[PDB]
């Protein structure tokens, strides 16, 4: 049939007095407004009050028209003004400022939105001054986690309603243009409140997206007024102002902390950088690169010396010359690889002793070694000590650092247990599974490899290295989720094969040349045994498992087929679907990290120089044994940040000039800017 | 400006007899081509690419960028949806028999192959939105079971 | 692009092979010892494959093709402890290089084949000029005949 | 009358005035970037050098090089050297015959008829001039 | 509680008379800005500049 | 889903760790209690979703 239609949700209709009224606010028509105006002050026909189907009244078309003159003559009369601030101060058009200067229920702004917030959440430095310029005041987040504010833990009136208010109050305190005019530090209070929004963002899994976007919004405003510093003369004074000794780059140490990272890579705090750390090497950078890898050879070549000479005499010019960052970083690292060098010698018949002595005594190259690994591990303490452990947790390596250095520590423990305690000589053949030096060689070759793979972490120093060690650092992380899940695959496949299997587990005595396992020449015994089952179902990822390893001897066929299929369809599970998979997943970060890989890459390095930056620095084995001054550092900060924030407003508003387009509500102001002035024309000339 | 165009009327350079017409096809106006094409207008027949006989060999030879550029000129005149329409019985016809040439021809010319695809595709599209202008399924009958042939 | 990731894994297979080279060195064999004097991972049954660091180094590149058994991480006198961390690390080895950096270079390699399709003809076509351009010249004869 | 100061060679060193970058270097390094990112506008080149393409083709080349030295500002210059580039294609595009083709082609600053200009562009590695479909044209014929 | 807003890092204001002048400006009305113009000169009341 | 956990979002990942442990270990009571006198405190706590 044919459905009917009608408004179920009716609502009072416009008088057509009314309906005119409205309609020449919308066309300017000035007279008409007045005249109607003065008209219903005497035959009370028209609501001046009155509302248009969108909800829009008069004042509002007016506003949203911009028609300053209809707005003064309907607030000349009694016109309702309620929330009228607000909607101008969206339209953001300054000079609705007669609203806040005249004096005396459908509304697009949820009840908490004040002026000034609205104002903040728009960022219009202007209007936002002129609400500052007269008492104003939001209202104070309380810290995260504040249940103890019985306020906040009275959440349970309205969670909707508090959680909206606390992302509005945020979402104003977060604007470039209020930190800029309201902060003594704008820099400062933008890292900080980026913190801040970042952990709230997790707090607030809903809203995290609002959250995370305003931690952004922060993060850039800071690395933007720096990008208008235009001397370096500025640089210094804003990168090295502590907050209250000065000259320590400060403020770019903080910004490290709160992980602002394009704050750090911006090309001038680089090139600032960079010459600290290439002090004592002029023009390093146009130096020929055969030059360069010389002169970076000799000074590693010399790193006993020069480290000697800081020891013995610091004030000689040899003394100081190891202080240099750079070359800190040459002989530090020279230093390394050398210990690695010392290790491969290790292995190589130099000092090779009886391998049939049991508890031998070091070798030199393995008393050479030792040197170092203590060093190693004091450099660590001191760096737990001077950081903190929190800090010393932070950097994944160190991790690394540690495993490896309580390898070496235990290898040396049982290197002694085993001199002691084993004083004699036996076959190895004989020696027990547990031998402490059979222990003892096995760790210190896992540690080995530790140490070797340590040298990844120099990367970050080249230009073309570096950038690639942060994606793949990315991309590991999307490994170690999927690892995840293929464990679950693994286990469940593991349990079943040897839920299938582990009656016909048979005896190494009765297997071929008494061997039991998958790791024989002939595989056996695969899934007998949970361990072996996962053992055999990882190297199976490889193809190192054969597919005779899944028969029985008795030859039980349907358990065979069974089992077969299993393992079967592990494989195709694991390498077929879900290995595919983590290429996918792979490639989609890849992409994505691409884009930023520089200024993760340039953080990375930062921190890396300011490594050397400080005050003591040895290389592992040579280790061996006025307020009134705050007050104008303060100043000139201030006057920095002035200069700054003007730069950076101005050419905000030039972006958005510039780079903005006109919207249909630019088209209407237009329109209703000829129209006015046509019916004033036409009244004067007619 | 149609209006300017009206008033020459009522008083680079690849031709000038028919550069007129060419230029307002790329321009793709159909009032404006309408107004041209009242007086009679013959656009040159792009020789193919094969003749070797001074129709081509002697410009091929005096100016082969300028002999290039005419033709994709020409074509890109005749590909022109409003000249189609204006001026084809069959339309649809047009559009699929054109975009064929337009295509060989991007195999032979390869330097201008990505214009003389574009001109291409052009056809294609005309072809589906005449198509798409059908409304009852009589329209649709008679347009996708007639022949050109006898 | 390659050549950067083959200097990671290059560092990486350096790092296993210092390692389990270092474990199984106390374990070599003499050729003569092995079956039909022959030692090496190139032999009928592979032998002898982590004794030296030459030969570790073949073994953990042929692994990479699967071409490398796993019997060869065990040793004669079958000290079941050192087995184990030897088998571990070749493992561990096996997950890095194919499971890890292989699967790393195909994204890799994804990224920029994308990038270098976007200009793939003015740089085929700038190649191509360099390359008539050459002929183009006058001091021209085929090789066999260059020479009087 | 108007001037353009000229930006000295890449590593300049012995002119003291580039051992001003002791003091400033910022402004030093926004300084010589502004005059390049003039140099190195279109229509400057295109009113002021004898020889835009050629003129394009060494700025092109210059401004890569700089990418280099100047590793940070090195997105910019990369920029305005591609802006060099494509300016120099554009104006052979706009060629409409093949003898004006053959005269740019041709052209030799100082023998002629040996495409010295395009063997000029292979040199400052200039693929789009190169690759440009009329110039590739003539080739072909050749 | 609530967090006081004040403008840190302040500068001159402009007197109303020397606001009007700029709003003219804004608005492109030739007379009021000629007017204030010559007024300045004779009552210096507004900084042109 | 959180009811009985108020706050368990603002519960430290350690502190969330060790509340599921000990209800999982418990869970057997949990689960008597309630078939019991699903009325009783303990009874109450299983009802709770998470
Ligand atoms: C994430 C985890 C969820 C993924 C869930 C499911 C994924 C689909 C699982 C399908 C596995 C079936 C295969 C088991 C099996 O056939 O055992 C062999 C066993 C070995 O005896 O053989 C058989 O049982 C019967 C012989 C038929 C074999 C052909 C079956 C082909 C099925 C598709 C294979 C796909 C290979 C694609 C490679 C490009
Ligand atoms: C770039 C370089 C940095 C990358 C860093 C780290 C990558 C993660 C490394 C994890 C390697 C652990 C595997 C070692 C190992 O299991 O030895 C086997 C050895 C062989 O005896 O077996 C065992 O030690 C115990 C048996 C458990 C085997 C299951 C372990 C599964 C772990 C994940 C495997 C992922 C396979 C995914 C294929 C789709
Ligand atoms: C590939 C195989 C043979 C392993 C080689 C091991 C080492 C000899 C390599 C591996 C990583 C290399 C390091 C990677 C990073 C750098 C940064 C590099 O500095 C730069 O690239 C830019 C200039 C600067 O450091 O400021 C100095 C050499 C160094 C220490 C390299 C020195 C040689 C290293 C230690
Ligand atoms: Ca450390």
């Amino acid at each position: 049939d044919r459905i009917p239609l009608q408004i179920v949700r009716a609502e009072t209709e416009l008088s057509a007095e009314e309906k005119a009224f409205l309609s020449a606010v919308e066309k300017g028509d000035y007279a008409t407004v007045k005249q109607a105006l003065q008209e219903a002050e005497i035959y009370y026909n028209v609501n001046i009050n009155c509302m248009d189907p969108l909800g829009r009244s008069a004042l509002l078309i007016a506003i949203e028209n911009e028609n300053l003159e209809i707005m003064e003559l309907l607030l000349n009369h009694s016109v309702y003004v309620g929330d009228a601030l607000l909607y101008a101060i969206r339209k953001e058009v300054v000079g609705a400022v007669e609203l806040l200067l005249s004096y005396r229920q459908f509304s697009e702004f949820t009840p908490d939105i004040t002026p000034i917030m609205l104002a903040a959440h728009t960022n219009n430095y202007e209007i936002i001054k002129l609400l500052v310029q007269k008492r104003v005041t939001i209202p104070r987040p309380h810290q995260i986690r504040c249940n103890c504010v019985e306020c906040v833990s009275s959440s349970e009136v309205d969670s909707l309603r508090h959680s909206r208010s606390r992302l509005n109050i945020y979402k104003a305190l977060a604007s470039p243009s209020l930190i800029a005019l309201s902060s003594e530090d704008p820099i400062l209070t933008a890292f900080r409140l980026g913190w801040e929004l970042k952990e709230l963002s997790k707090v607030e899994n809903e809203f995290k997206a609002e959250y995370e976007e305003l931690s952004q919004q922060c993060k850039l405003f800071a690395k933007d007024l720096l990008d208008q510093a235009r001397s370096s003369r500025e640089l210094e004074i804003i990168l090295n102002h502590r907050d209250d000794k000065y000259h320590d780059l400060a403020k770019l140490k903080v910004a490290i902390k709160y992980h602002q990272k394009e704050f750090v890579a911006q090309p001038n705090c680089q090139q600032l950088l960079a010459t600290l750390w290439y002090d004592g090497f002029p023009g390093w950078r146009r130096k020929h690169w055969v030059v360069k890898l010389l002169t970076c050879m000799t000074i590693g070549f010399l790193f006993p010396m020069l480290s000697i000479a800081y020891l013995i005499s610091p004030r000689s010019n040899l003394g100081l010359f190891i202080k240099k960052p750079f070359i800190k970083f040459i002989c530090h690292t020279a230093s390394y690889l050398t210990f690695l060098f010392m290790l491969l010698l290790a292995s190589q018949h130099i000092v090779r002793t009886d391998l049939h002595v049991q508890g031998p005594p070091p070798t030199v190259v393995e008393w050479m070694i030792l040197p170092w690994v203590l060093g190693f591990i004091w450099g660590e303490i001191k760096e737990m000590w001077d950081g903190g452990f929190t800090e010393y947790i932070h950097d994944w390596w160190n991790l690394m650092d540690f495993a490896m250095n309580s390898l070496y520590l235990a290898t040396i423990s049982l290197k002694i247990v085993a001199y002691v305690k084993y004083n004699g000589s036996r076959p190895r053949e004989e020696w027990e599974m547990w031998h402490p030096t059979l222990i003892a060689e096995a760790l210190f070759a896992i540690s080995n490899i530790l140490s070797s793979l340590r040298l990844i972490s120099l990367f970050t120093a080249n230009s073309h290295l570096g950038p690639l060690q942060i994606s793949l650092g990315r991309m590991l992380l999307d490994i170690l989720k999927f690892l995840f899940i293929y464990c679950l695959v693994l286990l469940a496949f593991a349990n079943g094969l040897n839920q299938l299997y582990f009656y016909y587990e048979t005896r190494a005595i009765d297997e071929p040349n008494n061997c039991k396992g998958i790791r024989c020449e002939k595989q056996n015994n695969a899934f007998s045994t949970l361990f072996e089952t996962l053992q055999s179902l990882f190297w199976s990822v490889f193809g190192l498992l054969n597919l005779y390893v899944t028969n029985v001897k008795a030859r039980h066929e349907f358990t065979e087929f069974v089992g077969a299929t299993m393992f079967g369809t592990y494989n195709v599970i694991s390498l077929v679907v879900l290995l595919n998979m983590l290429i996918a997943m792979m490639n989609n970060s890849y992409q994505l990290i691409a884009d930023h890989a520089d200024i993760e890459w340039k953080f990375a390095r930062t921190k890396l120089w300011m490594s050397y930056f400080d005050e003591g620095g040895t290389l592992p084995p040579p280790f061996n044994i006025r307020h009134a001054d705050s007050l104008i550092q303060n100043q000139h900060y201030q006057e920095v940040i002035r200069n700054l924030v003007k730069r950076y407003v101005a050419a905000m508003i030039r972006n958005s000039k510039t780079n903005e387009g006109l919207t249909e509500e630019n088209f209407k102001e237009l329109k209703q800017d000829i129209s006015s002035f046509r019916y004033e024309v036409l009244d004067l000339l007619g | 400006v149609v209006g300017a165009v009206d008033i020459l009327l009522n008083h680079y350079s690849t031709t000038m007899d028919v550069a007129p017409v060419i230029l307002a096809a790329h321009r793709n106006n159909y009032e404006i081509l309408t107004m041209l094409l009242k007086q009679d207008v013959s656009l040159p027949k792009p020789h193919a690419v094969g003749c070797e006989c001074t129709l081509c060999s002697a410009k091929n030879k005096k100016d082969s960028l300028r002999h290039s550029r005419f033709r994709l000129d020409i074509y890109r005149c005749l590909a022109s949806p409003a000249l189609i329409m204006l001026t084809e019985e069959d339309p649809i016809l047009r559009a699929f028999e054109l975009s064929a040439d337009l295509k060989e021809l991007s195999l032979v010319e390869v330097e201008f192959r990505n214009d003389y695809e574009e001109l291409a595709r052009q056809c294609k599209m005309f072809a589906k939105d005449l198509l798409a202008q059908a409304r009852n399924s009589r329209e649709l009958e008679v347009i996708l079971n007639h022949t050109s042939s006898d």
